[PDB]
DNA sequence: AGCGCAATCAGCTGTGACTACCT
DNA sequence: AGGTAGTCACAGCTGATTGCGCTG
């Protein structure tokens, strides 16, 4: 039989009268019902993650020409990838991002891996108006990216992204030898095609463990490249991994005080026009090397400088908060004022925290669970 | 007929070059009425301007 | 020396104004002087009927809703 | 002709809905449309 | 009644206050109801009066509904019965139901199921439970021409008659004057007299949630009966018609306006029914897949009609077609069946339920009120506001920019009267200009533009201008085709002109930007039909209308029904960088010479 | 220079509004 | 002084004619 084939629904049947007037009650108990449409938890997803050590190969052949996305392939591809690169560096602290372009059968490694952003969305602006010639190799790229990640520490996630436009790969030697190289390795590559399914793309994706897709059009392609953005999960605990990592305070320097010490940034050092003589920015702790921006890892002692804000706003993930008890509120014999907002409690439905016993109200309670990740009565 | 038609008008077509009129009022000499009031009457299409002449 | 009212619109209404003029719908040639390809003159003593005119043609291609 | 072009302007761009509206403004984007929005 | 302000005021009608303002609904005395879209239980009241009364306009805030006696008889066709009816329509009043209202829904839904007409042996019956009713109309004297061979009475079990088959259509119009509406219930479950078919849907053709109500308020109580559905173009009709032919479940039949048609409802078949194409026949006289002994019949209207000799092959087609039943005979493009032979083509065959789909159910010359009777009751108006809300249809930006006539063009324009002044402002120098700018604005964005422009004497200049693809529309069938094709799938080329043709159901690909120029004179269903063409601020469709004219009444005229279906016509008067960038016409002298070329029609 | 597919014209009809004549 | 059937524009369909192509 069929669903709508047997009687018609008479949803107006819900709303009943035994007092002439309930109808005010029953559009109060929709309006209660229409609140808390969530799950308390903004991702609902991976809870955690592991670092990253991506490296993204971009196609450079005569195909990046093609005019399927306005205005040709390259410059959307580049800025599809600034967002890409933006977005992954916000939802992965200690990540790090490599960029490879193959052309004219070879490959060129036009950004070293790291975690400065600035870095590779400037490098992505200036290949913006490279020239398209020749045929990508990606037994050439993928040479390299396993060169670079083969004495990477094995704790770490290896994985490699490729944007293939172009159809045809030349490949100076067997590639088959070099995927299962990779898949040895342990190293992931995902392939995200343009124009057609590529059957050596669905092998390497298959065999490493990746994923290969094709784009639809322009929005199908930052669906995929935001998909990418999602790390891994991540494995209970495998070994001692740990890292040496610095975070510099922010010192800038007041004339005011006696020890007002102008520095160059050793980032600004390698420029052409004169580097940023400012009074102060971020000193490293371990050799008082000063730098502007933030990641960077530092290039006299190889600290990684971090910023602890970035890396304690993942902090709630690990501990979320416990979902309070709801009870109505003739049962509750206690105080009727929210502990949070001080607000009577007039709601037939009233929150107690599962530790401290505290009031909340509905919009207290939605707070909490979903913005505020903490218990204001658990802290004091 | 239908070949012929469609081809005898496009002669007739081209010939007509002007379609609006030309209304230039070509008023004739004045009429001194009291009042040192001055009239014009155009010769065209009997026009009537009448004005105070300082 | 001529007295009467200016008039000053777009030059859609002088153009229909000036139709108006030869097509004799006021009854008299009352249109007098072309000053202006969107000035004319005209005699203040049928003011009147020339707002009637404008306002028919302006309500004739509106369609109220009423 | 160079005065044809600026009379043309002058009468197209102008004509009912700009006698108006400009003396009011010399006296005083989610519903604009893309071109006027640029 | 009362008049001090020029309003029909019924504060002492309904003075019944209990609560403020619980219930979001108001009724009138004659028939009216406001609903409250603001309220928290907006959702059960849209449910409520869509069973039970028909739209007449859909704003953001305030909904207005109407009580009609073919809506209650739709009503009273679901499980619903008179007294739930009254009470939940009390139930959220907030005034009170006036004592016109209770005795004119009495009236409607009691004699709703008195009178029924069924199909039987290819033989028509009207059959009553009722045996009075029977004899009260039998005085009529329309009535007994239908009666052939003195009607000696038919004594079965319940009293029926027999009624002619080529005069259905009048006792269907006498008997809603006659107070006993008509029902054509097909209760397909238990037949074993038709040779139901192996049709069945694929179960991968998933369908949105207002699909759902209006497929089981088709089959309110495990029967199938006539009824319209309207649903936008962009949105999902056909695959409504496919899942009702499936449920169904026996021969259908199914007709369309042009011969493009057919092949399109052939597709959607082959797409989401699974039936060989061994079943699956088209009837329009350009391939003849052998029709006899089909399935699935797929034909057009303009051929069950003819009033002039028949080729040999399609009238053994059409005699072997006219003498079996036919299970849900679907009709599509249903706003043009009142028409002179289009009328006749229900009344040439035999069907048991006519289901009826359309996106644009307006028409001129107030003959849709003849389709409640010609088919049935309007069974589902989907709401566009909240269709396109939940993102499966376009949010379409409507725009009504005018240009001003220029002077060169206006004095002729009011010099000549007798229908030359069409071309006078379909050709205005300015909206010329602020089509090319806004062609170009939207091709430097790569966005897909549809022109349609009636009045192909005006596009033939207005394309080759532009040097741009047009349909002319008698052109070819491949032409077009290949234009079509070539539309959708490049980048080089992609706006076209289109010459009324474009106005009924196609197969146009997704487009974003539609500019009308010189439309029809008030026709709200090309409008609607051209707006259609569009949702699939997503996308957005221009007007362009010449000041002064007649041009602005008909627009005018013209958007009522979208302004009823909730849409807002926003006026652009300036166009921002119009001087900006070259245009045609930009001096007066090529201007001055186009008053030339558009009177020299001289079509006398 | 015999068949056969395809382009083409005739006849009827739908949609919408404009217009001449007379009780 | 007022209203309905011709009539024009533009499109559709089907029913025939009638005119160009038809093998390594
Ligand atoms: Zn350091
Ligand atoms: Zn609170
Ligand atoms: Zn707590």
């Amino acid at each position: 039989t069929k669903r709508w084939e047997g009687g018609y629904e008479r949803t107006w049947e819900i709303l009943k009268e035994d007092e002439s007037g309930s109808l005010k009650a029953t559009i109060e108990d929709i309006l209660f019902k229409a609140k808390r449409k969530r799950v308390f938890e903004h991702h609902g997803q991976v809870r955690l993650g592991m670092m990253r050590h991506l490296y993204v190969v971009v196609d450079g052949s005569r195909t990046m020409e093609d005019q399927d996305l306005k205005p040709n392939r390259l410059t959307c591809t580049l800025k599809l990838l600034e967002y890409f690169v933006e977005e992954y560096f916000d939802q992965n602290p200690i990540s790090q991002i490599g960029i490879i372009v193959t052309k004219s059968k070879r490959a060129e490694k036009l950004t070293e891996l790291s975690g400065n952003p600035r870095k590779h969305i400037t490098s992505l602006k200036k290949a913006v108006d490279m020239t398209c010639h020749g045929e990508p190799s990606l037994y050439n790229s993928l040479s390299i990216a396993m060169q670079t990640l083969k004495h990477m520490p094995g704790h770490t996630s290896r994985e490699v992204l490729i944007i293939f436009s172009s159809l045809t790969t030349c490949d100076p030697s067997n590639i088959y030898d070099l995927i299962k190289t990779l898949k040895a390795a342990k190293i992931r590559v995902s392939v995200i095609g343009l124009s057609a399914e590529v059957r050596v793309c669905t092998v390497l994706a298959r065999e490493t463990g990746g994923t290969y897709h094709v784009i639809l059009d322009e929005s199908h392609y930052k669906e995929l490249l935001t998909h990418h953005v999602s790390p891994p999960p991540a494995s209970s605990s495998s070994e001692c991994s740990l890292i040496r990592m610095g975070f510099p305070q922010h010192t800038i320097a007041s004339l005011s005080d006696q020890d007002a010490k102008p520095s160059f940034s050793m980032a600004h050092l390698d420029g052409n026009t004169e580097p940023g003589l400012t009074l102060g920015g971020y000193f490293c702790p371990q050799c008082r090397a000063k730098y502007c921006e933030l990641p960077v890892e530092c290039k006299i002692c190889g600290l990684t400088l971090v910023s602890a804000p970035h890396l304690a706003r993942s902090y709630h993930h690990l501990f979320p908060l416990d979902a309070f008890q709801e009870i109505p509120l003739e049962e509750y014999n206690g105080e009727r004022f929210c502990y949070g907002c001080q607000g009577e409690l007039k709601d037939q439905h009233v929150y107690v925290c599962a530790v401290c016993q505290n009031v909340f109200c509905v919009d207290c309670d939605v707070f909490v669970h979903d913005s505020l990740h903490c218990c204001p009565g658990c802290i004091h | 007929d239908k070949k012929v038609k469609e081809l005898r008008r496009a002669v007739r077509s081209s010939v007509w070059k002007r379609e609006t009129i030309v209304h230039q009022h070509e008023y004739g000499p004045e009429e001194n009425l009291e009042d040192d009031m001055y009239r014009k009457t155009c010769t065209m299409c009997g026009h009537e301007l009448t004005y105070e002449k300082m | 020396v001529l007295k009467g009212v200016l008039i000053e619109c777009d030059p859609a209404m002088k153009q229909f104004l000036l139709y108006l003029d030869e097509s004799n719908a006021l009854g008299k040639k009352f249109i007098i002087q072309d000053i202006d390809d969107t000035h004319v003159f005209v005699i203040a003593e049928l003011v009147n009927v020339l707002q009637e005119r404008v306002g028919e043609l302006m309500d004739q291609n509106a369609f109220s809703l009423t | 002709g160079t005065s044809s072009q600026a009379e043309a302007a002058r009468i197209l761009a102008a004509s009912w809905p700009q006698n108006r509206e400009d003396e009011e403004k010399q006296k005083l984007a989610s519903h604009l449309f893309p071109f006027e929005k640029l | 009644k009362v008049d001090e302000y020029g309003a029909k005021d019924y504060r002492l009608q309904m003075p019944l206050k209990d609560d403020h303002t619980s219930r979001p609904l108001w009724v009138a005395p004659d028939g009216h109801i406001f609903l409250e879209a603001f309220s928290p239980v907006y959702k059960y009241a849209q449910d409520f009066l869509v069973a039970i009364a028909e739209p007449v306009c859909r704003p953001t805030h305030v909904h207005e509904y109407k009580l009609t006696a073919y809506s209650l008889y739709a009503a009273v066709s679901v499980g619903l019965q008179t007294s739930d009816i009254t009470e939940y329509l009390r139930k959220l009043s907030k005034t009170g139901v006036p004592d016109g209202i209770m005795q004119f829904i009495k009236l409607c839904t009691v004699s709703y199921g008195k009178v029924k007409l069924v199909l039987k042996h290819n033989r028509y019956f009207v059959e009553s439970c009722h045996p009075d009713v029977i004899q009260h109309l039998l005085q009529d004297p329309v009535i007994r021409e239908c009666r052939l061979r003195n009607s000696e009475g038919e004594a079965t079990e319940t009293v029926s008659f027999e009624v002619k088959q080529e005069m259905i259509e009048e006792l269907q119009k006498r008997c809603i004057h006659l107070e006993y509406p008509l029902l054509a219930e097909y209760d397909f479950r238990n037949d074993s007299v038709n040779p139901d078919i192996n049709i069945d849907l694929k179960p991968t053709a998933v369908l949105r949630p207002y699909q759902e109500k209006s497929l089981r308020k088709m089959f309110g109580n495990g029967r199938a009966r006539s009824g319209v559905i309207v649903l936008p173009c962009g949105a999902g009709k056909s695959l409504v018609g496919v899942t009702a032919a499936c449920t169904v479940r026996k021969r259908c039949l199914v007709l369309g306006n042009s011969a493009v048609s057919v092949e399109q409802w052939k597709a959607q078949f082959k797409m989401w029914s699974t039936i060989d194409d061994s079943q699956i026949c088209r009837f329009t006289s350009d391939a003849k897949d052998k029709p006899i002994g089909c399935s699935v019949a797929i034909s057009t209207y303009s051929m069950l009609g003819h009033t002039t000799k028949r080729s040999w092959e399609a009238e053994r087609v059409m005699e072997w077609l006219k003498t079996q039943e036919w299970g849900l005979m679907i009709l599509d493009e249903v706003h043009t069946i009142p028409a002179k032979m289009f009328r006749r083509v229900l009344t040439i065959v035999q069907a048991h339920c006519k289901l009826g789909l359309t996106a644009t159910l307006v028409r001129e010359d107030d003959k849709i009120v003849d389709l409640n009777f010609l088919i049935g009751p309007k069974l589902y108006e989907a709401n566009w506001m909240e269709l396109q809300n939940n993102g499966y249809i376009a949010k379409v930006q409507c725009a009504e920019v005018w240009c001003p006539m220029s002077p060169e063009f206006y004095r002729e324009y009011v010099a000549i009267k007798t229908k030359k002044r069409i071309l006078l402002y379909t050709m205005n120098p300015n909206k010329f200009r602020a089509c090319q700018f806004l062609i170009k604005f939207h091709e430097r964005r790569n966005d897909k533009i549809i022109v349609f422009a009636d009045n192909v004497f005006a596009l033939k200049e207005y394309a080759i201008r532009l040097n741009k693809p047009y349909i002319y529309g008698p052109t070819s069938q491949g032409e077009r085709m290949q234009i079509l094709q070539n539309f959708k799938h490049n980048p080089k080329i992609n706006t076209i002109f289109i010459s009324k043709v474009g106005d009924t159901s196609f197969d146009l690909p997704e487009a974003n930007v539609l500019i009308q120029i010189s439309s029809h004179g008030g026709s709200r269903r090309q409008e609607a039909q051209r707006l259609g063409r569009v949702l699939r601020y997503n996308a957005f469709f221009y007007s362009l209308v010449s000041q002064d004219t007649q041009e602005m009444a008909y627009s005018t005229k013209r958007q009522r029904f979208l302004v009823d279906q909730g849409y807002s016509f926003k006026v652009i008067t300036k166009l921002a960088g119009m001087e900006e960038e070259d245009l045609a016409f930009s001096t007066k002298e090529e201007q001055q010479q186009l008053l030339q070329k558009v009177l020299a029609a001289t079509d006398l």
